């Protein structure tokens, strides 16, 4: 008897048991990315090498323009999207949706007028030109704001995002560019410090247009890796506005729908299938194509997206039309920083050395392996002396997702070619599409699918024939969600590891229980699975915080005191689990904090000690993260972690909050300096303390002397 | 296997006690090599194993190996290439880029089926223990239980 | 062929002698590998969700809860059985518990033998599985190119034991499914 | 200085190891 | 002082003392 797991499909549908087919209990694949980045550049230019090749006068790079190029003659990926066809699709989309473009443009403009510079602090690691590295959004934003002050660009102080972006645009004109760079001196200790460095205009333009690269990590389902990219602060605001516009457009579209989260995907799939089946003519046939585009962002041109932005904002003030046209402009002239170089070794001497990318071609190509040899040979035309490669055509992943979805839905909305006997419609979301064709026979449905494929070729959209298949309507998959006979089986979302969030005991317990309850509500988690999730989370929580039941035989520093508390406390079911108490969480009470849940069973002294109003394990400045959302209570288990123009802003804002406890909660309001308000409130506080006897005469005299030293007497 | 009352102890102490119970295997200091794979040094691996046993059985409480120099070469750590500045690499014509290593193309093996058969069978010993959860009052939590 | 193995002694497990060898091997890891190994316990969750769904379906077909009926049966429902394997070319059935253990072991092996090859093979073979499901239900599936899909699947079968054994099992199950289609 | 180390071959010197490791290694001769 | 043994592939050298000539 030889066990065969696949035999479980003989008695169960593949969709029902599809979860087990997904490997999501192992290690996701993890990585130098220089080879992968060079491969991405080579592939992107290969799909566009039949277009127009010229030299960018602004930067001196080599530019390739596949748009409006020769029509494809084979089945290989093609970037030769015709502008007239894209405009046709967008005009059709506008016709079917009266005033959607105008409404989206107006909403985007109105939201842009209110957005402030600090909005750029949200996101992931951004490219920092001052250091040519990857640094958090806040770090890059404040570094850019500081370096703009040295260049007489004071738009950040104006508040709103429009003046800051105006100064970003202006910075591209300054003949030079001064900034603060980290310099390491050997004093032997490597001490870094700020130095006033300068770069001429062209280098600054290259840095602003440059896109840092790395190898995408933890991308399950792919054998080989790819290149993920991050942009700088110069393109962040414009990209934000264009993405807001695209989202405004795509939330109304029924093919894409408002980007769905949770179980709304099931509703979208069911609605699409039911609508198409109802539309099916009497005696006809409806076929669903489960499609999948791979590397479809390498055939999408920023020039096409510039055209879409221009078409979408047909009736808008020229200022907003120009503002929305800057992200495509900066993406069409982008520069791809190439990894960290290749490593060459000699084993007869047991030596190794990394070759920095600026020095890729300083070595004869005969000293590279064959694949790298060919890669570099093909990359030479687009190689920049400074260690980067110009990448005009194509688009990196994650930059224009809503806009690309809008383009895909525009392709879907054609619905027919040549008044043939078939109607097609589908769903599109972020590189993943599903099509449905209704006709009078299978042959006509295949004709419709072929017509859709050819039409998508005209917009730069390529669909993988190896990854796409077709069947009768009623069974398909979309966004890793399998629909079959009205039953949807989303089983590609890996349940997040049910372990402590690592913030603190009370907050971690609240977060874990809320996460389990949210999983039950949204991801269709069943009762038993949720209970086992609770058990696993409690095990991890006890392991992390060394908080096992007082009656257990575990030993440790904290466990000795927990064991003491086990017997010193009479009411045993009222203890928090962090104090060796028994867990009492079940499905019904996942939404009530255990501090409240055990309040009635707590001993008279245990609640007082734990809920002692003045206890040392709580600080006001540690409350910033209480909101971000979990519901909890304040107590001895509410401590914070030790800390592992930065300090300037940090201490200034800390003092601002300390003087006024309201600034932490709600934004303060005023039309004056913070220094004068601080001085006035400190004067009031000193007077109140002097009146109430909380301060002595000498202390108030010193306070007034200090205030005069500030100059507010 | 070492039967215990359930008290949780440090892994070093657990290993020391388990080895102490099986003293014949712990004190075996004359190896009988059955098959050395292709390149592994039998002497290196055996001396490393003996160092492991001595470290586990020592009266100390630290688990660090007591050689730290033989183990440097036994594990192959010492056989690592030395980085050099890029200039010498550029000038050295014998420093090339290592060709990619392609995984071997193998055929089906009869041990994977045996492992699948054996691992999915009930045993006399269970190592899975989970915490408790609060009582169940609603019928839904009863069916989940 | 990767293990240097010595003979360190012998044991009496139950009064019968058994040689005790010591398998020695030099391996490498990464902190991410250790972390994701710490999260092998989620296999348990993966192995229950599945079963829960099954029971749910049965509980939907007939009102009362079918867990007892599914596992060991009841007055009006015989215990559920699943085709687990084969011997001498004849498929063998087993209880719900046996299928449960098979699913759990499958998840555990996916964890143990998990790497780029396994992820690629599973992702690419999912398409063939769905095509076979469409064939079974008489949905008249179509393929725009089949050799491309086959090459994409087969490029991941190099040296991973689980991928190769899974390919063997897939071929065996596909032969059984073809025979079932004939009848 | 760093260049002169490798240009003159001074860097291509065999590492000395404790006699126990060398004896245990059959490749050394 | 003894003799000297060497591994060229590993680029290692060791000195075997006279007492350890036959080990
Ligand atoms: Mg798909």
């Amino acid at each position: 008897m030889n066990i065969n797991p696949y035999f479980l499909f003989i008695d169960v549908p593949i969709q029902a048991a599809i979860s087990t087919t997904f490997p999501y209990t192992g290690v996701p694949p993890y990585s130098t990315g220089t080879g992968y980045t060079i491969d991405t550049v080579i592939r992107t230019h290969e799909y566009s090498n039949k277009g127009k090749q010229y030299i960018s006068d602004v930067t001196g790079c080599t530019m390739v323009d596949p748009t409006n190029g020769p029509l494809p003659e084979d089945n290989e990926p093609s970037a030769y999207a015709q502008l007239d066809c894209v405009l046709e699709a967008l005009d059709r989309m506008d016709e079917e949706h009266p005033g959607l473009f105008q409404a989206a443009s107006q909403n985007a403009m109105e939201t842009l007028m209110v957005t402030t510079v600090d909005k750029l602090t949200q996101g992931r690691q951004t490219f920092d030109w001052t250091v040519c590295r990857n640094q958090p959004a806040a770090t890059a934003l404040n570094t850019t704001i500081t370096s703009f002050r040295l260049n007489d660009l004071n738009g950040a102080d104006k508040g709103g995002l429009i003046p800051f972006c105006q100064d970003i645009i202006d910075s591209l004109d300054r003949p030079e560019m001064t900034f603060f760079s980290v310099k390491n001196i050997k004093k032997i200790k490597r001490i870094p410090m700020k130095v006033k460095d300068k770069i001429t205009k062209v280098e600054y333009i290259k840095r602003a247009l440059s896109l840092n690269t790395m190898t995408k990590d933890a991308e399950r389902g792919k054998l080989k890796r790819r290149a993920i990219a991050t942009a700088g602060i110069q393109i962040r605001g414009f990209v934000l506005v264009v993405e807001n516009l695209a989202k405004n457009i795509c939330e109304n579209l029924e093919q894409s729908g408002l980007p769905v989260g949770g179980n709304e995907k099931k509703a979208k799939l069911s609605n699409a299938v039911a609508k198409m089946l109802s539309n099916c003519p009497p005696g006809g046939i409806s076929m669903t194509v489960t499609g999948d585009n791979t590397k479809w962002n390498e055939c999408l041109n920023p020039r096409i997206f510039l055209a879409m932005t221009e078409r979408i904002t047909r009736d808008s003030p020229i200022w907003f039309r120009d503002f929305c046209s800057i992200a495509p402009v900066l993406f069409s002239n982008k520069i791809a920083r190439l990894g960290k170089g290749f490593m060459i070794t000699s084993k007869t001497k047991r030596l190794k050395a990394q070759i920095p990318c600026p020095d890729l071609f300083s070595i004869p190509l005969e000293r590279y392996n064959e694949e790298t040899r060919a890669k570099l040979k093909k990359l030479k035309p687009f190689f920049n002396e400074e260690g980067t490669a110009s990448l005009s055509p194509g688009m990196m992943m994650g930059m224009f997702n809503m806009l690309s979805t809008v383009l895909g839905v525009a392709a879907l909305g054609i619905k027919n070619i040549g008044n043939k006997e078939y109607l097609w419609d589908g769903l599109q979301s972020s590189d993943d599409f599903a099509l449905f064709v209704n006709a009078k026979d299978e042959e006509t449905c295949m004709e419709g699918i072929n017509d859709f494929y050819r039409t998508c070729k005209l917009l730069g959209i390529n669909m993988s024939k190896k990854k796409s298949y077709c069947n009768e309507t009623g069974m398909f998959e979309f966004t890793s969600m399998f629909y079959r006979d009205g039953f949807v089986s989303n089983f590609a979302m890996e349940l997040p590891s049910f372990g402590v969030a690592g913030v603190n005991e009370s907050a971690d317990m609240a977060i874990g229980m809320t996460i389990i309850k949210n999983n039950m509500i949204n991801n269709g988690m069943g009762p038993a699975t949720a209970q086992t999730a609770i058990q696993l989370f409690i095990a991890d929580y006890r392991y992390t915080y060394k908080c096992h039941r007082g009656d257990s035989k575990v030993e440790g520093k904290r466990m000795k005191i927990i064991k003491e508390l086990w017997e010193n406390t009479k009411g045993r079911d009222g203890l928090l689990v962090a104090d060796g108490g028994p867990n009492i969480y079940n499905l019904r009470n996942l939404h009530i904090p255990e501090i409240v849940l055990k309040y009635n069973l707590m001993d008279p002294e245990y609640k007082g000690r734990l809920l002692h109003p003045q206890n040392p394990f709580v600080g006001h400045l540690s409350i910033e993260g209480i909101k971000e959302d979990y519901d909890a209570v304040s107590g001895t288990h509410s401590w914070r972690t030790k800390r592992n123009e930065e300090q300037c802003y940090a201490k200034c804002c800390n003092l601002f909050e300390a003087c006024f406890n309201s600034a932490s909660y709600r934004k303060p309001v005023g039309q004056h300096s913070m220094l004068e308000a601080m001085a006035h409130r400190l004067r009031m506080d000193a007077r109140l303390d002097y009146e109430s006897g909380r301060m002595s005469k000498d202390d108030f005299e010193k306070a007034m002397a200090h205030l005069g030293e500030i100059g507010y007497i | 296997a070492n039967m215990t009352e359930g008290k949780s102890k440090k892994p070093k102490t657990l290993a020391k006690e388990c080895l102490e119970k099986y003293s014949t295997l712990r004190d075996q200091t004359d190896p009988i090599l059955i098959m050395k794979s292709e390149k592994a040094n039998e002497n290196f691996l055996w001396k490393l194993w003996r160092d492991c046993v001595n470290t586990i059985s020592n009266e100390e409480m630290s688990n660090e190996l007591q050689k730290t120099n033989y183990a440097k070469w036994a594990t192959g750590d010492g056989l690592t290439y030395q980085k050099i500045m890029k200039e010498v690499a550029i000038d050295d014509e014998t420093m090339c880029q290592e060709e990619p290593k392609i995984p071997n193309k193998c055929r089906v093996a009869a041990w994977v089926q045996t492992e699948m058969n054996l691992l999915s069978t009930l045993t006399s010993k269970r190592a899975l223990d989970l915490p408790e959860i609060g009582p169940d009052v609603a019928p839904v939590e009863h069916v989940g239980s | 062929p990767k293990y240097t193995v010595f003979r360190i002694g012998s044991l009496f497990v139950s009064g019968r002698e058994k040689s005790v060898y010591l398998y020695c091997r030099v391996n490498g890891t990464n902190k991410i590998q250790m972390k994701w190994g710490m999260e092998a316990r989620r296999c348990l969750l993966q192995s229950m969700q599945q079963m829960e769904a099954i029971v749910e379906q049965e509980s939907s077909i007939q009102g009362y809860d079918m867990t007892k009926a599914c596992f060991k049966g009841d007055r009006v429902n015989s215990p559920k059985t699943f085709s687990i394997g084969t011997q001498e070319g004849k498929l063998v059935k087993g209880s719900f518990g046996k299928a449960l253990r098979v699913i759990f072991t499958k998840c555990l092996m996916h964890y143990v033998f998990g790497n780029a090859q396994l992820e690629g093979f599973s992702a690419e073979s999912r398409r063939l599985l769905l095509l076979i499901q469409a064939l079974k239900d008489r949905k008249g599936p179509w393929v725009f190119d089949l050799e491309g899909m086959y090459s994409g699947i087969e490029e991941c079968i190099s040296n991973n034991p689980w991928v190769i054994q899974s390919a063997y099992w897939f071929n065996e199950w596909l032969g059984f499914e073809k025979e079932g289609s004939k009848v």
